[PDB]
């Protein structure tokens, strides 16, 4: 038996299905998500470190002139200063101040640390989505995990389980993150080749292990001080560390629909988006005819007290005839009231107690067990408190049509009014009827 | 090592959640809603301070600190009631749907 059903993909929310197999008692299934998972597949663009500045030993060169060759590192400068006239502790640096010039250069390498302490830039497309999904099949708990593509479908205890695809696309990342270690961000990082100073990405390299560095410092040379023979320069800050100071708050934190980020691998978890089609393929030793199945009849139903908390506040008592020992399967009649109970067991005559919870203030819903439906009925009273730490267990009360009861006065005063109008069309109709007559 | 803050002191009101926050040193705190749009907010909280946070129907979600996550959600809780006097039920239903109601009225 092929058995389709959707459920939304709110997760730690079970819900109910019924299997209608003609001629077979009418089975109940629960499920539950217990965990769904959307894992982006990630091209890593470059990684953003910290650089050190390398700075070898100045060159002085007195009575003559220092002269250099241009290098091929990822920034690198070179510069020749004129009328230097350097001091060591133990006096002049040489015999002669005439025709001195001091050769000066400087480049910029990767840090050490960036084999352990950076960001990496990465592209993403789409995500294999897959969840964890909790079935209750003939009373016993199976538990699954599939890929929500409509594909490589499991099966568990000779019951086949088909999962998704998913009816929503939605992912909390976009087209570009960087990733540091447990935070994601969405950043639209500059290409590869193009940094600049004093933000992210002034040093680029492809892999941790490159030797090929891109470098943008804009590390410029300047004179030293006279007497000395330090090197100084004017050089930006690193990016990387402006932008760990400045990273702001996380997908993790920030993220719509109560996403949960994680990383290693990168992935988006209980998402609260769209819903999940479900395929089952049912064995046929899951079914008892209806001849061999219990019977129920002289069925009533009361209710000793109901309450719309929005955690199975209602209770409800239903009283049989069983024709024998046997179980039965429970469903509601109607999407208002949801009754937390698959299943329950009926013997001779007696009563079964079953929980319920619904949005409606007046509860009116029928009880199916085995294809013996009661019509239920009672008052509901709202909760005392405000706020609790779960989600409801039911479904809105989203329609007019689930005004409360006690309601007479809007049909009354409908009525009324519609009456006034049905009167007075009428007395103008006569009095048309006689003016045409008359001529 | 990192130190955790400790537990507020929490109460209720209509879809309203009141926080009494006890620092030693200075914590972030921050919170965004459940649905399509979390418009999130935070703030940095460097003494005691009572905190008033408003819960849409889809549920706020709060962390402070180095604390684990809370999640709230609303209940239909009325000061009115269903059934009895017209006016008892208008309450009631004002309080859980006030736009509808007032488009219905
Ligand atoms: C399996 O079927 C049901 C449902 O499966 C549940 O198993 C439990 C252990 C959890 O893993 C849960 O996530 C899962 O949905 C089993 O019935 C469950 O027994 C629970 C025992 O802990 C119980 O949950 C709550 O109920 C008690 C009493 O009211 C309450 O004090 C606690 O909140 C408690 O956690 C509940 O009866 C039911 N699960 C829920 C959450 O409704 C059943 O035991 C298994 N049947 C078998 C053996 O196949
Ligand atoms: C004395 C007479 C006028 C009492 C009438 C009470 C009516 C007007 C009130 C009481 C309960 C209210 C309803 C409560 C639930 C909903 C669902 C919501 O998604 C839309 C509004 C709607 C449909 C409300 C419409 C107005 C409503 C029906």
């Amino acid at each position: 038996y092929e058995h389709v059903t959707v459920i939304p993909n709110t997760v730690g929310v079970p819900y109910k299905t019924l299997v209608n197999r003609p001629g077979y008692s009418p089975m109940v299934l629960e499920m539950e998500l217990l965990s769904v998972t959307l894992e982006p597949t990630l091209s890593l663009d470059y990684i953003t470190c910290e650089y050190k500045t390398v700075i070898p030993s100045p060159y002085v060169k007195c009575c003559g002139t220092a002269e250099c060759k241009d290098k091929n590192l990822p920034d690198y400068s070179c510069k020749v200063f004129t009328g230097v006239y350097p001091f060591m502790w133990g006096g002049a640096y040489c015999f002669c101040d005439a025709e001195n010039t001091q050769l000066s250069e400087a480049h910029v390498e990767k840090s050490e640390s960036c084999k352990t302490e950076f960001a990496s830039a990465y592209r993403a497309h789409t995500a294999s989505a897959s969840a964890k999904l909790r079935v209750l099949y003939q009373g016993n708990n199976i538990t699954v995990t599939a890929y929500a593509n409509g594909d490589h479908a499991v099966t568990v205890k000779d019951a086949k389980f088909i999962v998704g695809p998913m009816s929503s696309a939605w992912t909390p990342f976009d087209n570009k993150i960087v990733v540091y270690k447990g935070d994601v961000y969405n950043m639209d990082y500059p290409p590869f080749g193009a940094g600049r100073p004093g933000q992210f990405g002034d040093i680029q390299s492809r892999t941790p292990e490159s030797k090929d560095v891109y470098a943008n410092t804009q590390l410029v040379l300047q004179r030293p001080a006279a007497g000395t023979v330090h090197v100084p320069y004017s050089q930006a800050p690193s990016g990387f560390k402006y932008w760990l100071k400045e990273r702001g708050a996380s997908l993790q934190h920030t993220a719509p629909f109560g996403c949960q980020i994680a990383t290693n691998p990168v992935r988006a978890v209980n998402c609260a988006v769209g819903n999940m089609p479900i395929s089952i393929d049912i064995p046929e030793a899951a079914f008892t005819r209806v001849v061999d199945a219990p019977s129920l009849t002289d069925m009533s139903c009361e209710v000793p007290a109901c309450t719309h908390s929005s955690d199975f506040g209602g209770v409800a008592v239903i009283k049989y005839a069983a024709s024998k020992k046997g179980k039965c399967a429970v469903h509601s009649m109607t999407n208002a009231v949801t009754i937390r109970e698959a299943e329950i067991e009926v013997e001779g005559n007696s009563q079964l107690q079953i929980s319920f919870s619904t949005a409606l203030a007046s509860a009116e819903f029928r009880v199916q067990v085995c294809s013996t439906q009661v019509h239920c009925a009672a008052e509901c009273h709202p909760p005392k408190d405000h706020i609790v730490n779960y989600p409801a267990s039911h479904t809105t009360l989203g329609v007019q049509d689930i005004s409360a009861t006690a309601m007479s006065w809007v049909q009354k005063i409908t009525g009324g009014v519609g009456l006034v109008v049905a009167v007075a069309a009428l007395i103008l109709i006569v009095v048309l009827c006689v003016s045409f007559s008359r001529h | 090592r990192v130190p955790k803050a400790r537990n507020p002191t929490v109460t209720y009101g209509k879809n309203q959640v009141i926080m009494l926050l006890y620092p030693d040193h200075p914590t972030l705190l921050s919170y965004r809603n459940m649905g399509e749009e979390p418009n999130y907010q935070e703030e940095w909280v460097m003494h005691k301070k009572e905190v008033v946070l408003t819960v849409p129907t889809e549920g706020l979600e709060v962390t402070w600190g180095n604390n684990e996550p809370y999640k709230y959600w609303p209940q239909l809780s009325t000061n009115g009631t269903a059934h009895g006097h017209p006016h008892e039920i208008i309450l009631y239903y004002y309080e859980l749907y006030p736009t509808m109601t007032v488009v219905v009225v």
